[PDB]
């Protein structure tokens, strides 16, 4: 693990909840078991507060504290832009087999922006976001 | 605060003083006819006399490997192959090291019929299993003496007699030696597993016990040392530190196994005062040297790594800590679910162990337990 | 005066201040996810890399074994397990080590048809012979770079060119890597077998050099270490010890040659100067550090023995020393008679060797050999 | 090997020829080829003097050394009863595997009495000791 997962490891960024609140993704993972949570909340499109809860290896932890924070005051169409690569790039890359860890860290955050729009009543932008199977899963 | 004691121990001060004449002045080859050869001889069998002797082991002769592993690959394998004619059955236990398992898998995959041995919830093998599932053509029976994952002592003493001579039995003794008693003569050991650092010898070296007039085929093979069961020049130095090893834990393993288990009663008795703990394997007829536990709702890799970060140095059997993300198959067999898998913590405790390290140990995890856990669903 | 380094080294101090740390001080296991596992992974690693420069081996994988004698065995069992779907086919030179050999001999039980390659009388392997004997199921061919035995080396690039990419190639280079150039790429090898003590290293550990794509099944099985291919908690510090003599040996090995050349060819004018000996394995074409002679009428072991009251360790390849009471196979692979291999003489060459002790081989040899022969019926 | 081994080997007694020869016994290992004479002169029925020639190892060499001083200015009823278990016992005991080259000078030694014997007829005296077998071998 780089310097930088440590870093994100010992002194994770956003741990937490927002209270029946905006959007809110939930995943695990079939091949380790994992879990994660994400609390999001918006300007109009534009990320103002951020927090999550996980429950994983280091990578996981990092993971999620480096995804948060790299989605702080940034709109919803530059945050779609936080992919389970650019998460691992930012963290100065993972082993293959920690790579998972990031993909969950991205579909949590993916999940709750489904949810600031399945909340808020929002059908054309997911099909029209190209993120329409994640609507079809939560 | 090194707490991981099964994955790695130190060499000796005092070991480590009597290899170096054989690296840089009495390097010699014991195949030479020669005074360097002859001495080289000479250290060897001193190192045999003294492995053998380690475990009552006057009745059969010691094999010099690379390691347990090898030494576990040369019992399944190279007893198996060589004693075929008898039969093609095979018991091993479920909470068998891989370097059992493994070699077991292979012999399947050639035909022969393995049947694994069950365990029950704290990994206790089930001897009735074994009693009625013995079958004629049962040539081997494969059991650990201890558990280095769980620490829990095997009833061998007792398999022994179940099985009367109506099949060979290979017994590795890992995790046992130094911890407590080995003698080969009271276990019935027909093959016994030895392993050179979990007795504070260097590593690289190890050696498999085989009870006289017990047959076996080498797996590695060459120019015939060893008797052509173990071909490769001899590793002279390590062997020494192997022969010095051993005639330490003769004389100080009882005292020390005494010091550790005081220590590990309080390990156990305070990490148990944290809201939702579980000890995993055997509480009381269990190695001295062994802690496992598990907590709930959080993850293992996890809670080791905010231990290193504290200064502390443990180990896992979760899933997120392995390169298959596979669990412990050991505590799968004992019948741990899946997700109670996860928040393992293993503390192995050794010679360098003491009252300060556990005082800090006890004052570091509770902050590591809740502050995981603040952050669970 | 010791003569005798085919058979065992010194550890350089070098590589002995290198693994000391590692086996008291920083022991962790490359496994454990904490920082002492975290300096055992990098030291392991940084060896991995230097055993690799040292043979130019970035095309492929380095794999560390007990020794020479199971990175034999692997490259033998293990490559051709793994590939007989394409053929059960194999040659193996006629005086590859006994650790090529037997491996050779238990797949000819296995189901493998395996040819051993002919020598001539200077030990060297029969290029027409490979040649004509390979098929399209030929999978695997061993030939060693070097003898330890007489000296010889081997004409390996010539069989790369020949096997052209139709088989696997195997090298057994515990001879040659530190005396002449060890390049992968130059000679075209799939598989190289490299010995650490051979190189002033630890005794114990070994590495299988393996090129990209070559598949192998594993011969020892357990946890997965080495990617699976060899199993067992890392020996740690033999691996860096190995890794410093794999550095010492790359800057050093070319000035360390021409002094044990020299010091090889000072012995053999000398030598043959006594009536009745004759030089063994190729004269040229021969390890910088290599002596064999034999002397008739005499009896190998007695030599050796005479060396040693005199304070000098060689080696013999009679079959009075043996054991199992068989002489020497490479010798008899280049024709010699059971007669002419009683009394031969080793003197392989190393690190620490003066002229001093050339000086000294050369005032007790003529005298051993004039005594054991004044006793001879033969002579 | 053994202290006294290293001794006979390092400085071996009776080594030579002799014409002159009332006896003279040459055996060889089949399996090693080693080979060996002992040459014998016999005055009063007593070896008065004994030589060896050995080609072999330092076994073959210490075992000819000790059964020649052993054999030497005894009555010919004494020198027979100088068996490979008496060559090697005076020795300190011989590896396993080395036994066959103190067997070598045993039967030099006795081969070279039958010589004896039979050049000068008693052959009788042959009978009468047994070694039909041993002369019968050559
Ligand atoms: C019980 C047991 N047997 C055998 C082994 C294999 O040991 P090594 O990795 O040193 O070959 C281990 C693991 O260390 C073990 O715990
Ligand atoms: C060419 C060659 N290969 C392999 C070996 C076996 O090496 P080791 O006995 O260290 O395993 C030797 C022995 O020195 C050798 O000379
Ligand atoms: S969370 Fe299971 S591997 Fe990172
Ligand atoms: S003479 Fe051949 S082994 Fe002693």
């Amino acid at each position: 693990y780089s310097d930088k997962v440590f870093d994100h490891f010992q002194n994770p960024r956003n741990v937490g909840k927002i209270e029946d609140a905006d959007g809110v993704g939930t995943v695990g993972n079939p091949v380790c078991g994992d879990l994660m949570t994400i609390y999001i909340k918006v300007k109009d499109n534009r990320i103002e507060d951020i927090k999550f809860q996980t429950f994983g290896c280091a990578a996981a932890i990092a993971t999620s504290s480096m995804a948060t924070e790299m989605a702080k005051g940034k709109t919803i169409e530059e945050a779609l832009k936080i992919t389970r690569d650019a998460v691992a790039e930012a963290l100065g890359g993972l082993p293959k087999q920690k790579m998972h860890c990031s993909n969950l860290a991205a579909d949590a955050l993916r999940r709750a922006i489904v949810d600031y729009f399945r909340k808020n009543g929002k059908i054309d932008k997911i099909k029209e976001l190209g993120l329409e199977k994640e609507l079809e899963k939560m | 605060a090194y707490f991981d004691y099964t994955s790695a121990k130190p060499v000796d001060e005092r070991i480590l003083e009597a290899m170096l004449p054989y690296m840089t002045e009495s390097f010699g080859n014991p195949s030479s006819v020669h005074s360097y050869g002859f001495k080289a001889r000479e250290a060897v069998q001193e190192a045999r006399e003294k492995v053998a002797k380690l475990v009552n082991g006057g009745g059969g002769t010691v094999v010099f490997t690379s390691g347990a592993t090898e030494a576990n690959n040369l019992a399944i394998i190279g007893y198996a192959m060589r004693n075929a004619r008898k039969g093609k059955h095979i018991l091993v236990s479920a909470v068998e090291h891989m370097s059992v398992i493994n070699p077991a898998k292979f012999l399947q995959k050639q035909g022969f019929e393995v049947e694994y041995i069950p365990v029950g919830k704290y990994g206790e093998v089930d001897v009735s299993f074994i009693d009625q599932k013995l079958r004629d053509d049962t040539i081997l029976v494969s059991v650990q003496h201890a558990n280095n994952e769980i620490g829990t002592i095997q009833p061998v003493e007792e398999i022994s007699e179940v099985l009367a001579g109506k099949a060979a039995l290979h017994i590795d003794a890992t995790a046992s030696v130094g911890q407590i008693e080995v003698d080969v003569e009271k276990i019935g050991a027909d093959m016994l597993t030895i392993s050179s650092n979990d007795i504070y010898g260097p590593k690289g070296v190890g050696a498999l016990w085989i009870r006289k007039e017990a047959k076996l085929q080498p797996v590695i093979l060459g120019g015939g040392q060893e008797n052509g069961l173990r071909s490769g020049s001899e590793n002279v130095p390590s062997i020494v530190g192997f022969g010095k090893a051993a005639e330490i834990t003769a004389m100080e393993w009882r005292e020390e196994a005494e010091r550790l288990r005081r220590l590990r009663d309080r390990i156990i008795d305070n990490v148990l005062k944290i809201e939702e703990s579980y000890l995993n394997g055997h509480p009381e007829k269990r190695l001295p040297n062994n802690v496992n536990v598990r907590f709930s709702y959080i993850e293992g890799e996890s809670i080791v790594l905010s231990l290193d970060m504290a200064g502390i140095q443990a180990s896992t059997g979760s899933a997120c800590s392995s390169k298959t993300l596979q669990p412990s198959h050991v505590l799968m067999a004992c019948g741990l679910k899946h997700e109670e898998a996860h928040g393992t913590l293993l503390l192995t405790l050794g010679r360098y162990n003491t009252d300060e390290d556990v005082d800090r140990l006890l004052e570091v995890l509770p902050g590591v337990i809740e502050r995981l856990r603040s952050m669970s669903p």
